[PDB]
């Protein structure tokens, strides 16, 4: 599992187009808790669960920590647009539709290993996309 | 090698400490053979520490305990220390031998390039080449191939 | 099925608390946030709760059984109420009403729960003093803690063993041998296979008549009095079941404020120059005893300054 | 005579570490063979902690194993390790607590290395092996499956939701391939069997450190479940003959307990070495 | 009878040392070929190999190999062993555990030394290779390929070089060039085949010496992965017939195995050499 | 390969610069695991990863870890100095800017391994130059 240099650029274009890293070059603090927090439930809990607890927005937390979940789709979006046609015929090379809810998509998509892979590496992608930067 | 100065007589008290006497049979201090290869390979920094003014006695001690930094160098300090001292006065009387002469070697526009080299002589890598050379030696008497 | 855990007729705990927990239903939906609260979400997480929580164990376990055949004997003993709680960190929630929102450590190839047994090492080393690491950070309450610490291993030693005077560099070898198997100073010391310290998981052994799970309630009250508080959810060990801890010790030779190897004291032993004075021993049932005291006071587990994980002896 | 094959039973939760740096959430990964990509021990290891039981008999240590390090004279061991290669994997259940899972691929290569290196009992183990394999290919039909020999195992959960468990008949598994693989097996489709063991799946653990009782780090560590079977050659190489067959009797008695891999004070790396029994 | 092809079939992990002082990461690297940069065993350490499994016939080593370096009389070696060449190589896929890799450039070096030398069945293996090279370039035409040739295996990702295997239906891959590259075949541009074998991604290895359980030193060693196919030319320099028939039914034996290479007492560099069979 | 003077040299400027040798010739003895470590990890996880890694400044470390990006920094904008300018040459020659960050340097311009080279060879050559100093 390396990290292309691609999906960091993702992933940096999707932290800023979220409104995570402004155009100071700074974040709040506790994105980076919530990026580490969502990579260790992926892997303890799972995708459904971690992604159902990231994605909700009446919790009492101090930030937007939905918006994650909004970075992981735009870099899931970018990674599916650059497959090849070989890789379609096996990979599902379908846009998230945006506007949708992403635990729905992964319901609706059964719970194949190409979600799990693809979201796991777009989540340590922005772990290191936010070490690229300062916290606030 | 000159033999006006401590580097001969540090020279010959090195060979006489680390020959290995059959004659005898009680002991001598041990040798290192990979410290040959480390003055060969790690001669461009071994030049640059003895170019070093006035820190190069600490620089070599430095550079010597942190390349043989294993458990079984711990016998070998007198070696490293006897090698450091033979290179530090051999720079010392290389420099003192040759860098006037080399530097009026150097701007003298009747010699070409060819003559010029073959006469300019590096004072640390002389150095560096005898204390090679002596290990060489040591290591040539002391070993049998039984 | 429903009790009597076994290896034949059971699913495993951690399956079944961490992926088969949020398992989706034809109609649940605990996606959207009014289906997170509502009613049918609650019975579905009780009915999953009730599964897990409904498994006791026997003592004639194959399982235990089999701990006890490969780690050697148990040193046995029993939770008392609240419970014991491990692993509470371990990222199990969701969002959902009547869902467990606090980890749980089990083991994974039999599902049993289990203490880790780098969590026992880690316990036990807290009580000694030289647990702390001396840092730029730590080196303003590194003296009291050292200080503190060593008071009470002192007080420990003199009641387990037959040593009448232990010194501070003493327990500072005997702490070093028994954790690190090293010298204080970071050197090694020439030990046989026999010669060391090992840790191994600790394992719910006997719940008798009850289950060895249940459920358990933490309402923090927050700050401002005038908003309601938040129930969470976790799971429990049971009160009075039976905990396994499986140790490998050795006996501990300490020669003129230094470890010593066996053949090594035995050498010193042989000498004209042995004096019985500066010879100290702890064996490997004394250390037990030693361990056994250790987490008779302190407990083991999480939430342990609030009661949690508490221990008596059978 | 020459070539042996061991297999190792694990009592606890194995670590042996690779050494490379992941910046995701597990720190701390496990040894994966260069070619399969699944658990090993790498032969280095293996000799290490078989050095490290067997230390206490220096003459044995020096005819089989070699010279330590130290030595001014070096000897060259005698007796060959061979990487440990994974052969079962304990998956979890709702019908039952753990199931042994091996794969089709992982038959085959072992199959294949029994060929090769002429271990002392294998013609039956490979004709009957050959046999199962054949009949698993014949009924799969070159579909995915889990196969379940005994019925009261059937419709079972194998971990993920999506692979779930049926019992073909006409397949028989033998006594001594059922002590081989392990109790409780299934036999899973390639594609099941590198999800289940990838890096995502494997077991991990968390651990932290505590200063005065408050927490200063934290890291996870993959771990290869416990109860899982590693098999590994061994092949003498003129040594001695007393002091192999005190290495055979010491390494399979059944109160040995090694210690392979990292972590030992915590009770990680505890197995069982077994000979390969006569079928 | 002179001037056949041998094909060394890797069992285990094979780490032949380069002797060069590398400053970095890896401190021991693997022999390298001088023109093509790919991993080779020099002749000397084949030839090596070689006497040390014959030592005990010493006639046949004396009439093929010659003296040993300790006799009073020296007898020039008769037998002509040519360096061994990579010829496939195990990658990583995902819809099986590997597949044997080949570039088409290795593919010319065979038919070019095939046709240089005179090879024993060297004119059948030189056209079907020589027409499979151009079905592949008439397909490719310029592009990075990856073709496999089983339509089973359309789409198996090498995760190294992140690209998918194209099937080209109308090229066939005949039973003999299967037996021969490997089975699990892909053909990949040279590119893709100087990135699989370069020095980043080659497996690397992470050992330690261990003094009384603390780490004394570490290294790094990079190793040929298991399962690799290796070629070189023997060539019959005026040898007994009768010497030289044991030596290459002894050597084409399947129970025959050949340590090259170093850590001999782990399990590395266990090799099988093959005859280049009729096609 | 041998050892490169020329680099080595300006390994003991860089390190001098940078602030991670003292005056009385001495470093805080967990730059020499630092610079190993970046070795190992640019060849285990590639070059992005372990940049990030090396270069972030919010870090849990015994000292100022960010230090040795800034070594390296150094060392590739001497050696780029020097480089010959012959229309045959692959090299890009051109300095990277004391404002750019090293990671943000390699994903805007990271197309060629010439980067990956040059960051090999300096950290070899500030292991073996790091041997000349001595650890507080």
């Amino acid at each position: 599992m390396k990290i292309s240099k691609k999906q960091i650029e993702y992933a940096i274009e999707a932290l800023r187009a979220n409104n995570i890293i402004t155009n100071d070059n700074q974040y709040p603090k506790v994105f980076k808790g919530y990026i580490s927090s969502f990579g260790a439930a992926v892997i303890q809990s799972g995708l459904i669960p971690a992604i159902i607890f990231f994605e909700n927005e009446d919790n009492d937390a101090n930030a937007d920590r939905h918006k994650i979940i909004g970075v992981l789709k735009d870099i899931i979006n970018a990674m599916r647009q650059q497959y090849t046609v070989t890789d379609a015929t096996i990979l599902v090379s379908s846009q998230i539709p945006a506007n949708y809810s992403m635990a729905q998509y992964i319901i609706e998509h059964g719970n194949t290993d190409q979600l799990l892979k693809e979201i796991t590496e777009a989540a340590v992608a922005m772990k290191l996309a936010l070490r690229m930067y300062k916290s606030e | 090698m000159s033999k006006k100065g401590k580097s001969y007589v540090k020279f010959n008290m090195l060979l006489q400490k680390y020959i290995l006497k059959n004659k005898d049979m009680q002991e001598s201090e041990k040798f290192l053979s990979s410290v040959i290869q480390m003055i060969r390979a790690h001669a461009e920094i071994l030049q640059i520490i003895l170019q070093n003014e006035d820190k190069r006695t600490e620089m070599l001690k430095n550079y010597f305990d942190n390349n043989f930094n294993e458990s079984c160098h711990l016998g070998y300090t007198g070696l490293f220390e006897d090698i450091q001292t033979l290179l530090c006065l051999r720079y010392q009387e290389n420099i003192q031998d040759y860098q006037n002469r080399n530097e009026i070697i150097q701007q003298n526009t009747i010699l070409t390039s060819d003559e010029k080299e073959i006469l300019i002589v590096s004072p640390a890598m002389d150095a560096i080449h005898t204390i090679f050379t002596a290990l060489q030696f040591i290591h040539f008497i002391n070993y049998n191939k039984d | 099925m429903p009790k009597n855990y076994t290896l034949q007729n059971a699913s495993n705990l951690g399956w079944l608390f961490y992926k088969d927990y949020y398992r989706q239903e034809p109609n649940v939906d605990f996606i959207s946030t009014q289906g997170k609260e509502s009613d049918t979400t609650a019975d579905f997480f009780r009915k999953t709760n009730q599964r897990i929580t409904a498994y006791q164990l026997n003592s004639e376990s194959p399982l235990v059984a089999a701990f006890n055949n490969h780690f050697g004997t148990p040193l046995q003993l029993k939770t008392i109420y609240p419970g014991l709680i491990t692993g509470s960190g371990l990222p199990h929630q969701t969002g959902s009403k009547g869902e467990f929102k606090l980890g749980f450590q089990f083991d994974y190839t039999t599902g049993l729960p289990y203490i880790p047994g780098s969590s026992i090492k880690g316990t036990l080393r807290s009580m000694f003093p030289f647990s702390l690491k001396d840092k730029g950070s730590t080196k303003r309450i590194l003296p009291e803690y050292r200080k503190e610490r060593m008071e009470y291993i002192r007080d420990l030693i003199i009641e387990v063993t037959n040593i009448n005077e232990i010194s501070d560099t003493e327990i500072q070898a005997l702490e070093y041998a028994i954790f690190t198997n090293s010298t204080p100073s970071g050197k090694t010391i020439e030990f046989s296979l026999e010669e060391k310290d090992v840790f191994y998981d600790a394992f719910v052994a006997d719940s008798k008549d009850g289950v060895m799970l249940s459920d358990d309630y933490i309402t923090p009250h927050g700050e401002n009095p005038l908003k309601d508080p938040k129930p969470i959810l976790f799971l429990k060990i049971r009160p009075d079941v039976t905990i396994n801890f499986y140790f490998k010790l050795c006996t501990t030779h300490l020669y003129k404020e230094k470890v010593c190897s066996s053949k090594q004291i035995e050498e010193i032993k042989k000498q004209n120059d042995f004096s019985s004075s500066d010879y100290k021993m702890i064996t490997a049932h004394q250390k037990r005893n030693l361990f056994e005291k250790i987490l008779l006071c302190i407990g083991i587990g999480a939430k342990t300054n609030i009661g949690y994980g508490q221990l008596k002896k059978l | 005579m020459t070539t042996r094959m061991y297999v190792i039973n694990t009592l606890s939760n194995m670590h042996v570490g690779s050494g490379e740096v992941n910046y995701g959430v597990i720190a701390n990964l496990i040894q994966r063979d260069s070619v399969t990509n699944l658990p090993n021990i790498n032969s280095s290891g293996l000799k290490g902690a078989i050095r490290e039981y067997f230390k206490e008999n220096e003459d044995l240590v020096r005819e089989l194993f070699g010279s330590a390090p130290r030595d001014e004279k070096t000897l060259p061991g005698k007796v060959r390790f061979f990487e440990a290669n994974l052969l079962s994997m304990p998956v979890r259940s709702d019908k039952v607590p753990f199931l042994m899972a091996i794969s089709d691929e992982v038959l085959q290569e072992l199959i294949t290395k029994m060929k090769f290196f002429n271990c002392e009992e294998a013609t039956q183990y490979i004709s009957h092996l050959s046999t199962l394999l054949d009949n698993i290919k014949t009924q799969a039909q070159g579909t995915d499956f889990a196969y379940v020999f005994d019925p009261l195992l059937q419709g079972a959960i194998i971990e993920e939701v999506s692979i779930r468990a049926t019992c073909p008949s006409h397949i028989p598994l033998q006594p001594s391939l059922k002590k081989l693989l392990g109790d409780r097996l299934v036999i899973l489709s390639h594609k099941y069997f590198s999800i289940l063991s990838d890096d995502n799946h494997l077991p991990v653990l968390s651990r932290n450190n505590l200063e005065n009782g408050q927490s200063a780090n934290l890291w996870y560590e993959q771990v290869l479940p416990r109860y899982s079977r590693l098999y590994f050659m061994l092949m003498d190489g003129n040594a001695q003959s007393e002091y192999l067959k005190k290495f055979r009797d010491t390494l399979c008695t059944p109160s040995t307990i090694i210690q392979i891999g990292a972590n030992a004070s915590i009770g990680y790396g505890y197995c069982q070495i077994s000979e390969l029994s006569p079928f």
